[PDB]
DNA sequence: ATCAATATCCACCTGCAGATACTACCAAAAGTGTATTTGGAAACTGCTCCATCAAAAGGCATGTTCAGCTGGATTCCAGCTGAACATGCCTTTTGATGGAGCAGTTTCCAAATACACTTTTGGTAGTATCTGCAGGTGGATATTGAT
DNA sequence: ATCAATATCCACCTGCAGATACTACCAAAAGTGTATTTGGAAACTGCTCCATCAAAAGGCATGTTCAGCTGGAATCCAGCTGAACATGCCTTTTGATGGAGCAGTTTCCAAATACACTTTTGGTAGTATCTGCAGGTGGATATTGAT
């Protein structure tokens, strides 16, 4: 149950970058529910890589490849 | 023998884009004149944004370029925000920008 | 005793934290998630430290991302305090969901 | 050997700012700059020539790549430093 | 003297609109608009009845669609009316703008 | 002009598929805007790959790649 | 002499398929399960759709399929809608759909 | 000569509903319908084979990439579909 | 709850726009058989780096209290937006209709490919010594909130 | 405005992680030169379909009056949520073992390419007939809105 690790002093911290000044009960539950989906969704598409090529390890290029294909290209690994 | 690059009077390698074409399996034949332009813009683009990251990097007084900078320096160009809207810089952060209406008091 | 009043430290927060650059949310917590969640999907597997500092680097991009349109959804609603609401009209307009 | 462009972008970055340096980190999301937009360029100028019926990528492919995919100012600027090298490149063997 | 409350009509075209599908802008002026648009690209330039057609297809399409996510917005502020910053909030979110 | 073509009842029969049901007056002018910007992405890439073929006509096709890039594929004119 | 489409027993021409492939700049090579297989991914996903339009054309008191019938075969279908979540099918028009909000207040 | 799958969709139409019919533009759709899932699959496939430095592109290559492609139930059927075709043509002179 | 005005539905009908059909014609496509070629699966294995464990420590999460001020509920009213006409201005049809220029076909030459060989180089592996700045510190200046 | 509490700032600085400097080795990369092959521009042009008219029809956009009802404002107050505090856990940092598995390299055959010859087919065209359904007429009935 990990996703609790995902503490509310964690979440207010992403909001204050958002620039989110003050923040309601209820967001830190639907927050890790639309953390838990981003991210499921993008490992779902990385492991389809690392399964592709016979290996056992995800790598930062699969997990790279993951993103471009979600529309969400990073830089910094690799590509 | 001079290289391609210095031919076209680059310094992006025109022989190694030539050859990354081919690779790239994008046509059948690739002509002379496509890795020359094409590294043409390839330097044209990087030095446009280290030119903004290397002047965001003075406005910190730092003397050597980070992520941050580079986030600054795409940010705040109109243009270059355009080209890599959909582009996360790992470690960049964002712009600091404060929604007016959540500031305190008047006047 | 001094206190500062409801609000003065949230802008100090933002100020603060949108000046800097580091990962907000802790590393071993979220490690355990992306291992949690990938072994629910294919037992057996292995992460490069890059790999699972990848995901962060999205993930928290993402999430930064999205408060800020839902943080524009609540003032369009006259608030100040952001709801679930706001971040599922944001969600819904963004093309996932709806 | 894994390539990259960091000496190359390096060589750019004394060009423009003589006395800047650049991280290990941020050399790297240069290089994934580069070859973001290597893809790119190079995807528009291959779908550009099918729907020609053309077999072959020429530098008016990859001139209308840049056009298309560029915004504004910096595709004008971009075609010129393009064109440019390719005429100077033309004029010599 | 028979007269239907406000709204009562605007909801009967609602669904009366939601079952069609021919396009809603005028064809003249659609391709004058479009024809005039052009001009500024490129001097002197045809257009197949086609092309045409294939661009009004899509704006109205577009639009639509940006009409319902506005629409959402409007709500979300506990209105009925759609207005100018309905459709800035919702471009805004979508990435068209800023 | 012709932006000024696009009619208020063109404005509020699109709304109405829309299911708008109550539109403010200042509506119109920035509609027609919103949809000028779309048309001259749009076109412009049209145009683009129309002078790219030597062409001195529109082609419904380079319309359907313009939109495709533009992420806003378009089915039922070839391709 | 049978054809491939007939040996992989589908409608769609395997051969037709191989050609693209090549003709397509996809790789250097291109095995033969591959046309194939590809090929009866495309037949499976045409009949999926086309089974739904007949519905939406049936269900509507029509024999001839036209657009409305894929577009609401489509944006009806949560698996195919998202499929085609960026594709604008045109002479579809939209779901009948009004806002709870909106309606009477009754 | 313009190719076009609009008669093996009227070939799979049939065995669906055979009594239903299909108006032009409808084909026309359809067409397009084929030709965009054929690119997205071939694409995604191409892409799979280069990150693995391969040179062929097989239908393992197209499988991962339905899978990558197709959403979740839709996938599962395109991939028994696929499977069974390339089986039944290898098992058959 | 009653009653007049309308909109909306449904069953039936007719005509033509566009789907269906029989037949021929053929260039491009797809199947076939043969000789050369090579991608990338195997199998053995070197060595990178991932999972793990031990440990100390202090940063930071947690749980609580308390009251500031936000959000939600509520009333209210001026004025904007919808409905309904009156009215005529312009989009639409469609048929004709020359004619621009898209698309077909023949030409032939600059340019790409293929291949053999030499030569320059960017990447790495081995060490080794600089250096920009993170993070600690002290103290003068600036913001905030109680009065 | 006065002022006491905190945060903010910045000069000042030291330690070390990360950047910079050399020396080597070298396998792949990039350049040169020649013969061989061909994609696609260029000039010619048939005919497909686009820009223009003519030209009443009446469809439908526009100006206008009127009042329903909504959006924006002003009030109020329960309690939600932010700030400050105590407290102690678990994450971060350091460090090293053992070995899983990723990645290099050599061996080599099952499948792919390259041709050439042979047979099939899908697209283009006429030329003729046929059918789903859009659009029109009623007449019934549900819906709306005033009483």
């Amino acid at each position: 149950d990990n996703i609790q690790g995902i503490t509310k002093p964690a979440i207010r911290r992403l909001a204050r970058r958002g620039g989110v000044k003050r923040i309601s009960g209820l967001i830190y539950e639907e927050t890790r529910g639309v953390l838990k989906v981003f991210l499921e969704n993008v490992i779902r598409d990385a492991v389809t890589y690392t399964e592709h090529a016979k290996r056992k390890t995800v790598t930062a290029m699969d997990v790279v490849y993951a993103l471009k294909r979600q529309g969400r290209t990073l830089y910094g690994f690799g590509g | 023998a001079k290289t391609r690059s210095s031919r076209a009077g680059l310094q992006f390698p025109v022989g190694r884009v030539h050859r990354l074409l081919r690779k790239g399996n994008y046509a059948e034949r690739v002509g002379a004149g496509a890795p020359v332009y094409l590294a043409a813009v390839l330097e044209y683009l990087t030095a446009e944004i280290l030119e903004l990251a290397g002047n965001a990097a003075r406005d910190n007084k730092k003397t050597r370029i980070i992520p941050r900078h580079l986030q600054l320096a795409v940010r705040n160009d109109e243009e270059l925000n355009k080209l890599l809207g959909r582009v996360t810089i790992a470690q960049g952060g964002v712009l600091p920008n404060i929604q007016s209406v959540l500031l305190p008091k008047k006047t | 005793p001094h206190r500062y009043r409801p609000g003065t430290v949230a802008l100090r927060e933002i100020r603060r934290y949108q000046k800097s650059t580091e990962l907000l949310i802790r590393k071993l917590p979220f490690q355990r998630l992306v291992r949690e969640i990938a072994q629910d999907f294919k037992t057996d597997l292995r992460f490069q430290s890059s790999a699972v500092m990848a995901l962060q680097e999205a993930s928290e991009a993402y999430l930064v991302a999205l408060f800020e349109d839902t943080n524009l959804c609540a003032i369009h609603a006259k608030r100040v305090t952001i709801m679930p609401k706001d971040i599922q009209l944001a969600r819904r307009i963004r093309g996932e969901r709806a | 050997r894994k390539e990259s462009y960091a000496i190359y972008v390096y060589k750019v970055l004394k060009q423009v700012h003589p006395d800047t340096g650049i991280s290990s980190k941020a050399m790297s999301i240069m290089n994934s700059f580069v070859n973001d937009v290597f893809e790119r360029i190079a995807g528009e100028a291959s779908r550009l020539a099918h729907y020609n019926k053309r077999s072959t990528i020429t530098s008016r492919e990859i001139q209308t790549a840049v056009r298309l995919l560029l915004p504004g100012e910096l595709a004008k600027h971009a075609v010129s430093e393009g064109t440019k090298a390719v005429t100077k490149y033309t004029s010599a063997k």
